[PDB]
RNA sequence: UUGGCGGAAAGGCCUUGGGUGCUUGCUGGCGAAUUGCAAUGUCAUUUUGCGUGGGGAUAAAUCAUUUGUAUACGACUUAGA
RNA sequence: GCCCUGAAAAUGGAUGGCGCUCAAGCGUGUUACCUAUACUCUACCGUCAGGGUUGAUAUGAUGCCCUGACGAGUAGGCAGGCGUGGAGGUCAGUGACGAAGCCUAGACCGUAAGGUCGGGUCGAACGGCCUCUAGUGCAGAUCUUGGUGGUAGUAGCAAAUA
RNA sequence: GGAAUACUGCCAGCUGGGACUGAGGACUGCGACGUAAGUCAAGGAUGCUGGCAUAAUGGUUAUAUGCCGCCCGUCUUGAAA
RNA sequence: GAAAUUGUUGAAAGGGAAGGGCAUUUGAUCAGAC
């Protein structure tokens, strides 16, 4: 088995995105922010 | 040893190519009929063919003729020995012993 | 411009080093034959160092010949240099390590006059 | 002569193929092997299974993790049979084996390239008719290879795309095979025959 | 044309050796297309050049050549022994050499 | 002193060599070389150029020309071993070649003082060549496709075995 | 440039239109020289650096402090604009 | 005849390994081919043997040259040499304008012990040659004396209440 | 009844290709071709040409590769032990 | 003012030793003849 791809939600809660930071307090939190651009468009990046 | 009967051809090539004289207790190449004249002139031997004639026909002075010739130094046979193992009798599939005429074939490869 | 000589042949140029001279610091590299009962080098096993022997003796007609074609002859002063007056084509002069920097210019100026090749005409030159 | 020679192992004896591939690598020739699962080995199945269990006994007693690693996948089973015909502990032998790639089925790009066979290593030409042999794929899944079916399913999908490719190939060439015919018995065509072409 | 090759390919196979001892003064070369000593009989005396590359120029090129010639047949598959002016470095087992067609006999 | 002296000295007179017994004799070309033959050059700038053999010179060299108009090979001399001789032949009758000789090709090697830091043809050489080829080009015209043959380079392609091919 | 196909390691394959170069399918003209009788006679790919002018986005980790689901020490799990 | 049973030992394991089934096995035959310091021919080294050579100028008659054969080696014998301290003679030797020593993956000679040179260092004695003489040549002796390592910033520096 | 061919043997029969060697240094000897002159493959290589003339060949040194190589001294029949 | 033994700088190699022998590529370096 090899992981083909991953598709995340449009909005991620804070507590799940603390899992991606070792020093959460000093950070712009800067996660998936460019990945949210895949949403806000009907058929651009997600469904494909 | 591996011995046999040599023919005229076999003797002739040995002396012409590998013929060496034992003169003054030194091994000297023949390369000339005068050398034989100096030593073997006492028995009526003048040229290299006179010496060979004493070998092909075992003449009255064979011993003096034969002893004048150095022991020949031959090479390994050019085509191999023709057998897997040398040290079996020629009858038994090896090489040593009396082979009647096939010493001519062997010696020429050695020659 | 020395006399004609056959091509210089050495038959062995790597220096013979004593056995195990590289292993220990006390065993200096100057050759010494191994006399041991169980020495591999002494018995001449395969893959071991080679011992000096007369078969390595150089050709007599080119023995002692430096690459230039002249045999070397250490000289001490002008008188000793003159000994090579008539023999420039077989011998070369050499100035001893103890001949002073001021004296050396004396022999070179002379050797150039007689045309005798000096192997080391650069020692103790200040420039 | 090709920069890479791709070999289909099906119907080849594991050893004789391995020797031929072993010599080629040491000679600077690159080999890629595909469909290792259908390699053949002489002998019954239960005969060859036992030999593998004997190989499974040998392991370093005081620590198994360092002992002779017994690989199960057919590509590795063939690979072991070849590493022993290469001086693999020397820097030349490492260079020899890096010229080698062994595969299950025919993966990509090797699928769209010509595959050859080694006629001196073929089961049909070597073995006597009526003997008994094995198929490495049957054996490897019998000692712990977990991907017999994944290969089998994917390969059938491979052959499907190949079957139509032949169909376009054969249909297209047939039309080509006709145009040259009507170009025959021509002034150029007849004279090349005297030149043998 | 796209073909500009005026030699015959070959592979430097190994040194001349016994089971345990190799002789670095004589090399083993395989000429592709040759399968019998009779086929190889043609190439005897032909010139051989091993062309390699360096990172430093010697006389205006980054390319260097080691010359040599075919001495005699080896084996039964038409492998040939070649002795070089300077021995091939033994990291070229499997390297490609070039067997030029001169001195031609034809 | 440094070392005392060598007690004896060797002679410094160069000894004359013994009288040799090596006489030079005329060279024997292989039967494959006949004037008029088309050759393929194996070395030099013009390696792989099919070219015409005209004469056997004195110093074992083969006077050879393109002809120059066909492929651009002038009147040259090449070694008897650096050529490939074929079965194709072109007539050389009525062609004057006896004018050329060894001294005709004289280079006048430049002095060591002349050093090429960074950076021509004789007039008489060119008019010599145009004289010969005009008698040969017309001869080529009779055999079809020969003219294109002599303008075409030679090469070896894959699958081509020299020991098996025929030239 | 238009459209598809390929996930086993797809990184490739097919197809549409137009523009462009050459064409040895056939016939011609013009230059080859001098590398001096050979010298691989230098034509490939692998990485990196240094400037071009052309776009594009503007972070974390570790130490230190802290908890104890951790702990001989490192390590581990938490918290801290 | 081959094969099979009879045929059971202890770390995992050995036709040398891989591996081999009209064999890459067993029996038998014919060729081709591979390669030892062996055999042949040649060059060079040395030893031994047999010889030539007063001839002036020019040196060496222990010289120069010709001819043939031969070359393993512990214990052991003989011979030619290399090297060190000191002595008689010689070079009317080297040297404060740098002796001797010491360093030098810089140079040359000798098969070798060794010899010479260049650079660096330092500062006051030393060398070649013919002979004479010996407290004359070290890897070893659980060697003698002095010096120094790895172990290793390790063991540890924890009884008598703080 | 008459031949051919195989096999074995012989040629002081002819001829091609490939490799390694070039030792010796005035003449002297033995032979051949020639009427002679003289020539020669006959007691050991010369003739023609090119490039380079510098680190290019080569020495040494470190490393890389292929193959080989147990730690010396010692007593012992036997030592890497 | 040597060696053992050590510090810094420079160069090189390093998949359960290191070193050694025969040959050559590579880098460095160097002599002689012209």
């Amino acid at each position: 088995l090899r992981s083909l791809t991953t598709v995340w939600a449009e909005h991620l809660s804070d507590e799940v995105k603390r899992r991606f930071y070792k020093n959460w307090y000093k950070s712009k939190k800067k996660a998936f922010t460019k990945y949210s651009a895949k949403y806000a468009q009907d058929g651009a990046g997600i469904e494909r | 040893v591996a011995y046999g009967y040599p023919s005229y051809s076999t003797i002739r090539q040995l002396v012409y190519k590998r013929g060496f004289g034992k003169i003054n207790k030194q091994r000297v190449p023949l390369s000339d009929n005068a050398i034989i004249e100096a030593n073997l002139g006492k028995y009526g031997i003048l040229s290299i063919d006179d010496l060979i004639h004493e070998i092909i026909t075992v003449g009255p002075h064979f011993k003096q003729a034969n002893n004048f010739l150095w022991p020949f130094k031959l090479s390994n046979p050019s085509g191999g020995w023709g057998v897997p193992r040398k040290f079996k009798h020629f009858i038994q599939g090896g090489s040593f012993g009396n082979r009647e005429e096939f010493i001519n074939k062997l010696v020429k490869s050695m020659n | 411009a020395s006399l004609p000589h056959p091509k210089i042949v050495k038959k062995h140029t790597k220096k013979f080093k004593r056995h195990h001279s590289d292993r220990y610091h006390r065993v200096a590299e100057n050759w010494r034959k191994q006399k041991g009962i169980d020495s591999v080098v002494r018995r001449r096993f395969r893959g071991n160092i080679s011992q000096p022997k007369i078969g390595y003796g150089s050709n007599k007609k080119t023995k002692f010949l430096s690459p230039s074609g002249h045999k070397t002859f250490l000289v001490a002063n002008v008188k000793d240099l003159e000994t090579l007056t008539m023999h420039t084509k077989t011998y070369a002069a050499e100035i001893a390590h103890n001949i002073s920097a001021k004296n050396r210019v004396v022999i070179l100026a002379r050797a150039k006059a007689l045309g005798i090749k000096v192997t080391n005409p650069k020692g103790r030159l200040a420039l | 002569v090709e920069p890479v020679v791709v070999i289909d192992g099906k119907g080849h004896l594991v050893g004789r193929l391995a020797s031929v591939v072993a010599k080629q690598l040491l000679n600077g020739q690159k080999i890629v092997v595909v469909r290792a699962e259908e390699l053949n080995i002489s002998g019954e199945f239960f005969r060859n299974k036992l030999k593998y269990h004997d190989f499974l006994r040998k392991a370093t007693a005081f620590n198994k993790t360092r002992g002779p690693f017994h690989f199960r996948a057919p590509s590795r089973i063939f690979y072991k049979a070849l590493r022993g015909m290469v001086s693999h502990k020397t820097a030349r032998g490492k260079a020899a084996l890096e010229r080698l790639k062994v595969f299950e089925g025919i993966p990509p790009p090797y699928d769209k390239k010509k595959r050859v066979v080694v006629p001196q290593a073929l089961r049909v030409l070597r073995l006597k008719p009526g003997r008994k042999y094995t198929t490495l794929g049957k054996l490897s899944t019998s000692v712990g290879w977990k991907y017999e079916d994944v290969v089998a399913k994917l390969e059938a999908k491979r052959k499907v795309s190949s079957a139509e490719y032949y169909a376009k190939k054969r249909a297209f060439t047939k039309k080509v095979a006709s145009a040259n015919a009507t170009a025959a018995e021509s002034d150029v065509a007849k004279q090349l025959a005297a030149l043998g072409y | 044309a796209e073909s500009h090759r005026l030699y015959v390919k070959g592979k430097h196979l190994s040194y001349q050796r016994s089971k345990r001892v190799n002789n670095p003064n004589v090399s083993l070369i395989k000429i592709e297309g040759v399968a019998t000593p009779q086929d190889a009989q043609f190439y005897l005396g032909k010139r051989i050049a091993y062309v390699y590359r360096a990172s430093k120029e010697v006389r205006g090129s980054k390319i260097r050549v080691m010359w040599g010639k075919v001495t005699r047949t080896h084996g039964n598959s038409g492998v040939v022994r070649a002795t070089f002016r300077n021995n091939l470095p033994a990291k070229t087992f499997g390297a490609s050499v070039r067997i030029f067609l001169y001195p031609s006999n034809i | 002193t440094a070392q005392q002296a060598p007690k004896w000295y060797p002679s410094e007179d160069v000894a004359a060599p013994k009288k040799t017994r090596k006489a030079v004799r005329p060279q024997k070309l292989r039967a494959s070389l006949v004037p008029g033959t088309v050759l393929i050059l194996l070395a030099g700038r013009f390696r792989g150029k099919r070219v015409v053999y005209l004469k056997h010179l004195e110093d074992n060299t083969l006077l050879v020309t393109g002809p120059f108009k066909v492929n651009g090979v002038p009147l040259r001399r090449v070694n008897a071993r650096y050529v490939i001789a074929t079965s194709t032949k072109v007539s050389v009758e009525g062609v004057n070649v006896e004018k050329f000789n060894v001294e005709y090709f004289a280079k006048e090697k430049l002095t060591k003082k002349e050093k090429k830091e960074a950076n021509e043809i004789k007039t008489e050489r060119v008019e010599d060549q145009k004289v010969v080829d005009k008698a040969l080009i017309a001869e080529i015209k009779k055999t079809p496709l020969l003219k294109q043959y002599l303008s075409a380079s030679f090469s070896l392609k894959n699958g081509d075995k020299p020991h098996m091919l025929k030239f």
